[PDB]
Protein backbone atom coordinates (compact mmCIF):
# COMPACT_ATOMS: atom_id res chain seq x y z
CA UNK A 1 0.00 0.00 0.00
CA UNK A 2 0.99 3.63 0.03
CA UNK A 3 1.22 6.27 3.17
CA UNK A 4 0.86 10.38 2.92
CA UNK A 5 -5.92 7.33 1.47
CA UNK A 6 -9.25 5.60 1.59
CA UNK A 7 -9.12 1.90 0.03
CA UNK A 8 -10.70 -1.66 0.80
CA UNK A 9 -9.60 -4.67 -0.60
CA UNK A 10 -10.75 -8.50 0.02
CA UNK A 11 -9.42 -11.82 -0.18
CA UNK A 12 -11.00 -15.58 -1.01
CA UNK A 13 -9.66 -18.64 -2.18
CA UNK A 14 -10.24 -21.27 -4.92
CA UNK A 15 -10.80 -24.89 -5.17
CA UNK A 16 -11.80 -27.52 -7.41
CA UNK A 17 -15.26 -26.72 -8.85
CA UNK A 18 -16.88 -27.64 -11.74
CA UNK A 19 -19.01 -24.90 -13.33
CA UNK A 20 -21.30 -23.82 -16.21
CA UNK A 21 -20.54 -21.46 -18.19
CA UNK A 22 -22.34 -19.43 -20.90
CA UNK A 23 -21.42 -18.11 -24.14
CA UNK A 24 -23.51 -15.15 -25.84
CA UNK A 25 -23.56 -14.87 -29.58
CA UNK A 26 -20.54 -12.31 -29.13
CA UNK A 27 -18.37 -14.93 -27.18
CA UNK A 28 -18.77 -13.53 -23.55
CA UNK A 29 -19.36 -14.79 -20.62
CA UNK A 30 -22.45 -13.37 -19.10
CA UNK A 31 -23.77 -16.63 -16.16
CA UNK A 32 -22.53 -19.62 -14.67
CA UNK A 33 -23.79 -21.72 -12.46
CA UNK B 1 15.47 1.69 5.67
CA UNK B 2 12.94 -0.08 7.18
CA UNK B 3 10.44 1.96 9.97
CA UNK B 4 8.11 0.25 11.73
CA UNK B 5 4.16 2.09 11.29
CA UNK B 6 3.22 2.73 14.99
CA UNK B 7 -0.22 4.98 15.97
CA UNK B 8 -2.77 2.16 14.25
CA UNK B 9 -5.77 1.21 16.23
CA UNK B 10 -6.39 -2.55 16.36
CA UNK B 11 -9.93 -3.61 14.94
CA UNK B 12 -11.67 -7.29 14.75
CA UNK B 13 -11.18 -8.30 10.99
CA UNK B 14 -14.26 -7.99 9.27
CA UNK B 15 -15.99 -10.56 6.76
CA UNK B 16 -18.51 -10.30 3.59
CA UNK B 17 -20.22 -12.37 0.81
CA UNK B 18 -19.10 -13.27 -2.86
CA UNK B 19 -21.72 -12.67 -5.13
CA UNK B 20 -21.52 -14.85 -8.14
CA UNK B 21 -17.75 -13.22 -8.35
CA UNK B 22 -13.94 -14.92 -9.82
CA UNK B 23 -15.03 -16.18 -12.87
CA UNK B 24 -12.65 -15.87 -15.53
CA UNK B 25 -11.91 -17.49 -18.36
CA UNK B 26 -10.50 -21.05 -18.84
CA UNK B 27 -8.90 -21.46 -21.85
CA UNK B 28 -8.04 -19.53 -25.52
CA UNK B 29 -10.70 -21.20 -28.06
CA UNK B 30 -13.61 -18.75 -29.10
CA UNK B 31 -17.45 -19.91 -28.53
CA UNK B 32 -20.31 -18.33 -29.16
CA UNK B 33 -24.06 -19.20 -27.84
CA UNK B 34 -23.32 -22.59 -26.04
CA UNK B 35 -23.51 -23.50 -22.98
CA UNK B 36 -20.10 -25.31 -21.56
CA UNK C 1 2.56 -19.88 -47.80
CA UNK C 2 0.69 -19.95 -50.57
CA UNK C 3 -2.38 -17.66 -51.49
CA UNK C 4 -5.79 -17.61 -49.63
CA UNK C 5 -8.29 -18.72 -52.09
CA UNK C 6 -12.28 -19.05 -51.16
CA UNK C 7 -15.28 -20.23 -51.54
CA UNK C 8 -13.86 -23.53 -52.84
CA UNK C 9 -13.11 -26.99 -51.26
CA UNK C 10 -9.34 -26.78 -50.63
CA UNK C 11 -7.14 -28.68 -48.28
CA UNK C 12 -5.64 -26.19 -45.87
CA UNK C 13 -2.98 -25.52 -43.48
CA UNK C 14 -3.42 -22.82 -40.59
CA UNK C 15 -0.21 -22.49 -38.25
CA UNK C 16 0.30 -26.67 -38.20
CA UNK C 17 -3.63 -27.28 -38.02
CA UNK C 18 -4.77 -29.35 -41.36
CA UNK C 19 -7.96 -29.74 -42.53
CA UNK C 20 -10.46 -29.42 -45.76
CA UNK C 21 -13.10 -27.29 -46.33
CA UNK C 22 -14.67 -24.28 -47.87
CA UNK C 23 -13.53 -20.63 -46.32
CA UNK C 24 -15.92 -17.94 -46.20
CA UNK C 25 -15.56 -14.34 -44.68
CA UNK C 26 -16.76 -13.94 -41.25
CA UNK C 27 -18.62 -11.92 -38.87
CA UNK C 28 -17.52 -13.00 -35.50
CA UNK C 29 -14.92 -10.79 -33.37
CA UNK C 30 -12.35 -12.65 -32.04
CA UNK C 31 -10.41 -11.38 -28.78
CA UNK C 32 -6.96 -10.56 -29.29
CA UNK C 33 -5.77 -13.81 -27.65
CA UNK C 34 -7.77 -16.66 -29.23
CA UNK C 35 -6.99 -18.30 -32.53
CA UNK C 36 -9.54 -20.69 -33.54
CA UNK C 37 -13.23 -21.11 -32.94
CA UNK C 38 -14.53 -24.36 -31.76
CA UNK C 39 -18.44 -25.50 -31.97
CA UNK C 40 -20.64 -27.96 -30.01
CA UNK C 41 -18.60 -30.61 -31.22
CA UNK C 42 -15.23 -29.56 -31.08
CA UNK C 43 -14.10 -29.18 -34.49
CA UNK C 44 -12.73 -25.58 -35.37
CA UNK C 45 -14.98 -23.86 -37.80
CA UNK C 46 -13.82 -20.20 -37.38
CA UNK C 47 -9.63 -19.14 -38.24
CA UNK C 48 -7.94 -15.95 -37.52
C1 LIG D 1 10.40 -3.67 13.60
O1 LIG D 1 10.04 -4.67 14.55
C2 LIG D 1 10.63 -5.95 14.28
C3 LIG D 1 10.06 -6.91 15.30
O2 LIG D 1 8.85 -7.49 14.84
C4 LIG D 1 12.15 -5.84 14.35
O3 LIG D 1 12.71 -7.09 13.96
C5 LIG D 1 13.53 -7.63 15.02
O4 LIG D 1 14.87 -7.14 14.94
C6 LIG D 1 15.71 -7.61 16.00
C7 LIG D 1 17.05 -6.94 15.82
O5 LIG D 1 17.46 -6.95 14.46
C8 LIG D 1 15.80 -9.14 15.95
O6 LIG D 1 16.56 -9.59 17.06
C9 LIG D 1 14.41 -9.76 15.97
O7 LIG D 1 14.51 -11.17 15.75
C10 LIG D 1 13.53 -9.14 14.89
N1 LIG D 1 12.18 -9.68 14.96
C11 LIG D 1 11.56 -10.23 13.91
C12 LIG D 1 10.17 -10.73 14.16
O8 LIG D 1 12.10 -10.31 12.81
C13 LIG D 1 12.64 -4.76 13.39
O9 LIG D 1 14.04 -4.56 13.57
C14 LIG D 1 11.91 -3.45 13.63
N2 LIG D 1 12.30 -2.46 12.64
C15 LIG D 1 12.95 -1.33 12.94
C16 LIG D 1 13.26 -1.11 14.40
O10 LIG D 1 13.27 -0.51 12.09
C1 LIG E 1 -17.09 -16.21 7.86
O1 LIG E 1 -15.90 -16.74 8.47
C2 LIG E 1 -15.65 -16.24 9.79
C3 LIG E 1 -14.35 -16.85 10.25
O2 LIG E 1 -14.47 -18.25 10.42
C4 LIG E 1 -16.82 -16.59 10.71
O3 LIG E 1 -16.59 -15.97 11.97
C5 LIG E 1 -16.83 -16.88 13.05
O4 LIG E 1 -18.24 -17.02 13.31
C6 LIG E 1 -18.54 -17.93 14.38
C7 LIG E 1 -20.05 -18.02 14.47
O5 LIG E 1 -20.65 -16.74 14.32
C8 LIG E 1 -17.90 -17.42 15.67
O6 LIG E 1 -18.16 -18.34 16.72
C9 LIG E 1 -16.40 -17.27 15.47
O7 LIG E 1 -15.80 -16.73 16.64
C10 LIG E 1 -16.14 -16.34 14.30
N1 LIG E 1 -14.71 -16.18 14.07
C11 LIG E 1 -14.12 -14.99 13.98
C12 LIG E 1 -12.64 -15.01 13.75
O8 LIG E 1 -14.74 -13.94 14.07
C13 LIG E 1 -18.11 -16.04 10.13
O9 LIG E 1 -19.22 -16.44 10.93
C14 LIG E 1 -18.30 -16.57 8.71
N2 LIG E 1 -19.55 -16.10 8.13
C15 LIG E 1 -19.95 -14.82 8.11
C16 LIG E 1 -21.28 -14.57 7.47
O10 LIG E 1 -19.28 -13.90 8.57
C1 LIG F 1 -23.11 -8.20 -29.27
O1 LIG F 1 -22.52 -7.44 -30.33
C2 LIG F 1 -23.43 -6.52 -30.95
C3 LIG F 1 -22.68 -5.86 -32.09
O2 LIG F 1 -21.54 -5.16 -31.61
C4 LIG F 1 -23.95 -5.52 -29.92
O3 LIG F 1 -24.88 -4.64 -30.53
C5 LIG F 1 -24.62 -6.27 -28.78
O4 LIG F 1 -25.02 -5.36 -27.77
C6 LIG F 1 -23.63 -7.26 -28.18
N1 LIG F 1 -24.23 -7.99 -27.08
C7 LIG F 1 -25.24 -8.86 -27.20
C8 LIG F 1 -25.71 -9.50 -25.94
O5 LIG F 1 -25.76 -9.11 -28.28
Amino acid sequence: LALHGAAAYYVGYLQPRTFLLKYNENGTITDAV
Amino acid sequence: QCVNLTTRTQLPPAYTNSFTRGVYYPDKVFRSSVLH
Amino acid sequence: STNLVKNKCVNFNFNGLTGTGVLTESNKKFLPFQQFGRDIADTTDAVR
